[PDB]
């Protein structure tokens, strides 16, 4: 019997960034 | 900053917050770190449920009570709510000014300690869009100088995966490991906490109930640590009395109530089996014998094993029973198992081992390792037994599977626990592991080339040893060898199939009547000792089901009728007296 | 659901960690038990302790709406918790609780909703009712041991047939009004029993309620005129038959004539070998007539003989006459033992795992079909 | 497509789980039945119960595009549901529904678009029509049994040769006018 | 808008070169563009084919009027991906910019959007291009069909991003683009010849444009045929325009542009010159002058190579069919690198010993786990694809699995090796050579007889046995390397001494080697089985090892003047040390 082959699974990375505000006056 | 930080001493003074009992070594090391000149910031790292927050929060309770070293007296401990700091930090610099102002208060008095539970969160808090300015960088220069003291608490997973990543912050914090307490150390803790739980439910706990709760939880509740685990049994036990009528059992909760709660939490049969279940258990052998005949020896082993478990004589960590039902074909090996779960009203975990013929197929049982596509799916056997810990595990045609699969069951029978890919440990203590194999069927049914035919019964046993390693066979409780169905039991089997036929016909509205003479004719016609009782299922289908089917669709049996079967001695053939009615 | 509810009240009345969790397979009415608790409170069936209590359902999607600025989600989350703590008699219900693990997550911040609620659950100030499936509870929720420790798992199991019929009787007035029809007592009994026997991959409460609901739309919308006010057992059988693709009581309909000519028609297309046609036509008749095994296929016949005598023709001409898909599988490809993976798919952690099994997927797509394994000996 | 349409209308009229899913191979009119349902509603071929209903074709790419924040998706998504929830007769059409299950609006988290509509579909508040291929139905779909439970499955089969030639005849005026040519009956066959 | 440049407006005011040829490929675009549905053309071609020229040229027909009535008012805009992604700094801000342009174009009817390098914006996962998830904002317009888009994706990316994604493939019509014929290439340059001539103010010769294309594609071996010709022509005009301070040559010659190709190709001008026949005529004289020994083996190889380059026979078959067979250490490897260095082709060494396992054979065609990595492809296929003119050196071919031999038989017969990815490799211009160190064991085998003096001297028979008869028929002739003579070994020793002397010159240390010393090194460093292989180690241990000990400490630290001698009685080397 031929040897088995394993397949890896790569997870993508994406994140959300907050936003600070600066009033003019 | 009174809204962001609460004074534990004030809360502990007016009320009480989990009075700490023991932990002298843990608290002494923490006080030693807090008395250092630099980097005096202990980090209570431990598994969930080991009293991490109790040690930090209980330090304040001890300070007010007075059982603390003079160096630690006069100090105020504050708990930081990271959620309140970021409440209105919409504008830039609101978090920095709010957080920096808080640290100034601690430096001014120079006698205050900050408790930050879930300290792993502050590592990234405060970053607005792409900045590294956060609580970690804002506190970092103040921890290495010793100006302020901060107590941390976090789990190993969070500490290793998040806190340990920041080497700078980790260096400032002195990791103080917390270990799970012993059985004796836990009972004194419950005794100290008991006055707080008794007042909530207005009940009383006995000295034996506490000792039983700790011991019983450790045995069955194997998913949580001992301090929290034992308290869950105690807190939930008192709740039952409150819900129950004030007059029946509201005063106190006996030890019997403790075992009942643990049984429901672990989904296992409770101790002190009631008379209702005893009647079903006692009659289990008789009920099984009415559905399977000629295998009374196998029924005795299955029923006796279950009785030992309920009676309290079961194995400490092994399953209820491990058996390898071997024998001829069609002799009841799988029927007895399928009819055992129904009698007990438990789920049936039927696994077809003819699919696990390759070594790589083992990943289905224990799940794929981390870092692969199959990690989310998880093990089919570990997941199935976790949902139904009280069930019958059936591995049909286990001999067909690869020998590698047998090795997986070594710990299932010797220790009773199987570790899934995710790290959880399945429990097989209340599972009746049953295995069926047809090994030696060719050898036992073969005829020797000699004058004196030989008893090849002993050839299947030799094949069982070649296929199964001795370490696997030794773990089995006993190997039951099924015997061929005799002519006397075949008659009973015919009645069983005829009864099933009546159920099918009852739905259509027609009743079947078969004379005893016809039943004997069918038995002798389809009686094959080597082939079991499956041929009997076909002599009835060809003789009875086939004519009835034609009449049901095309005949008088369309509507409810009373069909009759008779045998003519002159021709020795079946006669079907179909009636429309 | 008295046993399941009784444990919920016990957990909610605990001193600390009084946050019950409803973990069960999909379709077992986990949300119904949590939502149904409020319904019982109005009627007063619950005890005096649970009386004068309000149950709130949390909309995580709305909570995370318009929170782009820093600290917006924290303010909304810490504002709701204050309301629950102040009341001291309110209960929160979080449907699909596995979503709060990553809710409110920032670019590099770890300040999630679970971290904020965590110190309030152990203290016992607030009570939270969760409802997550076994798959989500293990892969996403069990991983956070700290949060799971503050919740008490309650295992919900699909009710028995005797219990499901009672559930439909209680829900029947709601479906009858919407569909302006009436369901007979036998119709409800048939839906539960038929669904278990035929409908698969769905749990009994959902399965039985699907047949009852779909049956109301059929009788209400299929006939343009001469509508049937009541819903008899015949209608329920057809709906189950469409969901499962096979009927159980239409055998004495026009299809009855097809079974009679099935043997004769096959003889015309395939001459000789009448004994083989009798085996296939009689097996189908017994199965359709209701005399089937109920635990085995319609029939398993090993046609063995010389080449060109009709082994692969009767089967091909049996599907065309019956109008069912033909699952033709050539066993000449499965020469080695390793070829079994193609039939049932590869195991987890290996290449081709997502592909699945050809035989399993084919049968799932066409449950009513003829499975032909040509040249089985070659395998 | 009256047979396929009849099954969809029966599901849409259900009290709960009235969310039919059109499952079929590529190029089998997966979206011709959803889009055509609106055409029938305007003409009036649909039953009276289905009259006054509006089909909305959601674009996941356009909605998901431009978020650049954690709460922008939920802000616009919930606004969409609010509109549908207000109109009890409104029906939503989500072409290529398999996209949301994989990664709707979150990566490295669990706040997906499907989870937002899971409680609404269970209560029958909104009607959703989905379209996904068999390959994208066994691998991507059905992994989250909760979402699969709400959505019913309608089998779509490739039409016969006699059915397609009739379909092309109905489409001849649109294609002929576009190209200003004529297609002979023999050429179509 | 500012992001996109109107090609029609640009063509109206000039500045766009005309399109020559590509009628069959360009006409396909007009066909799909006029379609009612699925009218988004896709230009799948390799780099340098001129995909942008086809789009720019298409707009020229619209303004000129050589298009149907529907395409009269049509306007084509080229999207600038760089403008959108630049300055975003926020995943999603880029998407907002695309919507504004899309809304503006959607309002106007008969509008086209030429999205150059579309693969960069729609990459499946993390990419080194656009790095934006434009799948969200590409399927809606493609599905809507309001505006049609032209995509200049590459063959590699198309097989992965477009093929895997059903939505993109179902709304795009592939338009295969291939390199133009050599005869068509000169016609393209002739049409564009006046534009470049008017700029540089120089007139190119008809022979230069024809010869430039032949040597450009062969010697550069970097880009494709269309880009090379336009580059060399522009490069040649610039060089001659400013080569002299005052003088100038308006005319151009073949020898002039040849020097320009040498710089970009990094090859001497002599080899770059179109003198293949000259080098082939003196091939034997060059190899014999560069390397010594195996004169009979080298001469046979030159006659055979001349037969293939003559043009006779089937062109599809490979040019190189040579099986070297002799003891190693005699320069067998050196002739393979010297031959390539003289002809100018590259050198690709593939050792068979590494490719021994059955699984390793698959690597040549494709990597086992390389599902994401389809750019690399098979090890053998990628090297041949990138380098179509290079020698393939196979060592220890005798010890290979049977399946490996069949891979060579296929290319020897058909001349084309297929790839799992789908790339087509041609061995027509690739010379194939393989060496086998077989028969040396049989010769060196000690006879079982009593006298032990039995010599085989028939090693050629063993060569035919280790190889199947089928392989022997494909190869026209096998090369055999005779055993070297003791006199020839002396020259090999001097080679290592020269390198050592050069290395010592940087420190100011001399090295003197006696004639008797060389004899000791030759015998010690030459082995019958291994040949000159031990010479490297023998020279190092005898000469360099002691030297370092004294060079580190002793008289040899400074002054040099090293001397070597050997005692006659014991035959041991003694090196005198002088300060
Ligand atoms: N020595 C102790 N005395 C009193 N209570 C204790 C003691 N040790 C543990 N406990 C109990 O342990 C619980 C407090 O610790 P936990 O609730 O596990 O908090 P924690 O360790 O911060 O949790 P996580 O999940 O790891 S953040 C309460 O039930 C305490 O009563
Ligand atoms: N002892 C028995 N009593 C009653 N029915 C029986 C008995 N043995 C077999 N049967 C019938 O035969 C079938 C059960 O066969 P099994 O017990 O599953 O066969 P087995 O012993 O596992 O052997 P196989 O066929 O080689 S896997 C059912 O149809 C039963 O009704
Ligand atoms: N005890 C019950 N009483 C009334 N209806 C019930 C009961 N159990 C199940 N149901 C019905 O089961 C169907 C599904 O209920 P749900 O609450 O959606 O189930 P669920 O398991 O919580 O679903 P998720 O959230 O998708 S895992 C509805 O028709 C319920 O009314
Ligand atoms: N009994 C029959 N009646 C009519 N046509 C037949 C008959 N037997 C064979 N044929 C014709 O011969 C073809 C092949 O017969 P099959 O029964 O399909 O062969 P087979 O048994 O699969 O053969 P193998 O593969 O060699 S064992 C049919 O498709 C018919 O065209
Ligand atoms: N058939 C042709 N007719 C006329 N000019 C052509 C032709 N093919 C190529 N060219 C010229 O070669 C160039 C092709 O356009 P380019 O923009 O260089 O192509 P490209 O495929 O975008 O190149 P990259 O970016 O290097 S992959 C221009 O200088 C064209 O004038
Ligand atoms: N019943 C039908 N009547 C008219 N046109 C149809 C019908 N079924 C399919 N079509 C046409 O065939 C195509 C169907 O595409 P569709 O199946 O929606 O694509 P996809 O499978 O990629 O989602 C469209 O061009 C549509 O107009
Ligand atoms: N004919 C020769 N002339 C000069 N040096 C030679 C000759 N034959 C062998 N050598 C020496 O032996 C080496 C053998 O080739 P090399 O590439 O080093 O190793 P291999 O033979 O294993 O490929 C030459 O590089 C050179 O050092
Ligand atoms: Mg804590
Ligand atoms: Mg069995
Ligand atoms: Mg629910
Ligand atoms: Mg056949
Ligand atoms: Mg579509
Ligand atoms: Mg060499």
């Amino acid at each position: 019997g031929k040897t088995n082959d394993w397949l890896d699974f790569d997870q993508l990375a994406e994140e959300k960034v907050r936003d600070a505000l600066k009033p003019p006056s | 900053t009174e809204n962001f930080t609460t004074n534990l001493n004030q809360l502990a003074r007016v009320g009480g917050i989990d009075p700490l009992i023991g932990r002298e070594k843990e608290l002494e090391r923490a006080i030693q770190v807090l008395c250092r000149r630099r980097k005096n910031n202990p980090l209570l790292v431990g598994e969930s449920g080991v009293g991490k927050t109790a040690i930090a929060e209980g330090l304040a309770w001890r300070i007010v009570q007075g059982d603390v070293p003079e160096v630690m007296a006069d100090c105020t401990i504050y708990s930081l709510d990271i959620g309140s700091l970021l409440a209105g930090t919409k504008y830039r610099g609101d978090f920095e000014k709010r957080f920096k102002a808080l640290l100034k208060q601690l430096e001014q008095d120079t006698n205050s300690i900050l408790f930050i539970d879930e300290i792993h969160t502050i590592i990234g808090a405060g970053a607005a869009s792409g900045g590294q300015v956060d609580a970690a960088n804002l506190i970092k220069p103040l921890l290495s100088s010793g100006k302020i003291r901060v107590i941390g608490s976090t789990t190993y997973q969070e500490f290793s995966n998040i806190f340990e990543k920041d080497r700078a912050l980790a260096r400032r914090f002195q990791k103080i490991d917390i270990t799970e307490p012993s059985i004796e150390e836990t009972v004194q803790i419950i005794n100290g906490l008991k006055p707080k739980y008794e007042a909530h439910h207005d009940v009383r706990y006995t000295a034996k109930a506490v000792r039983a709760a700790v011991e019983l939880a450790v045995k069955y509740i194997n998913d949580r640590h001992l301090p929290d685990k034992a308290i869950d049994v105690i807190d939930e036990a008192g709740a039952r009395a409150r819900l129950m009528p004030v007059s029946k059992r509201k005063k106190t909760v006996n030890v019997a109530d403790i075992e009942s709660v643990v049984a429901r939490i672990a989904r296992i049969p409770e101790k002190s089996v009631s008379q209702s279940d005893r009647d079903t258990l006692k009659n289990l052998g008789d009920r099984l014998k009415m559905l399977v005949f000629g295998q009374d020896k196998a029924i005795e082993a299955l029923t006796e094993a279950i009785k030992m478990a309920r009676a309290g004589l079961g194995h400490e960590h092994k399953p209820v029973g491990s058996f390898l039902f071997a024998g001829p074909t069609g002799v009841g090996k799988t029927e007895v198992t399928v009819q055992l779960s129904k009698a007990l009203g438990i789920e049936l975990l039927r696994f077809d081992m003819s699919e696990y013929m390759e070594r790589h197929t083992v990943s289905r049982l224990i799940g794929a390792p981390p870092g692969y596509v199959g990690f989310d799916q998880g093990g089919l056997l570990t997941d199935a037994v976790i949902k139904h810990p009280h069930a019958v595990l059936l591995l049909d045609e286990i001999e067909k599977a690869h020998p590698d699969v047998f090795n997986i069951l070594l710990q299932v029978m010797d220790n009773g626990t199987l570790t899934d890919n995710n790290g959880r440990k399945a429990d097989f203590r209340n599972v009746v592991l049953v295995m069926t194999t047809n090994a030696g069927v060719r050898e036992t049914e073969r005829k020797s080339i000699g004058l004196i035919h030989q008893d090849n019964s002993t050839d299947a046993m030799e094949e069982i040893k070649k296929i199964f390693t001795p370490e696997f066979r030794n773990r089995l409780d006993n190997i039951i060898w099924f015997d061929h169905l005799s002519t006397d039991v075949i008659h009973q089997v015919v009645d069983k199939f005829i009864v099933e036929l009546q159920v099918q016909l009852d739905q259509k509205g027609v009743s079947l009547e078969v004379s005893q003479e016809a039943r004997n004719w069918l038995a002798e016609k389809g009686y094959d000792r080597a082939m079991g009782a499956r041929p009997m299922a076909r002599v009835i289908q060809d003789n009875l089901k086939k004519p009835l089917a034609n009449e049901l669709l095309f005949g008088s049996l369309v509507d409810g009728g009373q069909v009759t079967v008779a045998l003519d001695k002159e021709k020795n053939e079946l006669t079907y007296g179909f009636q429309s009615a």
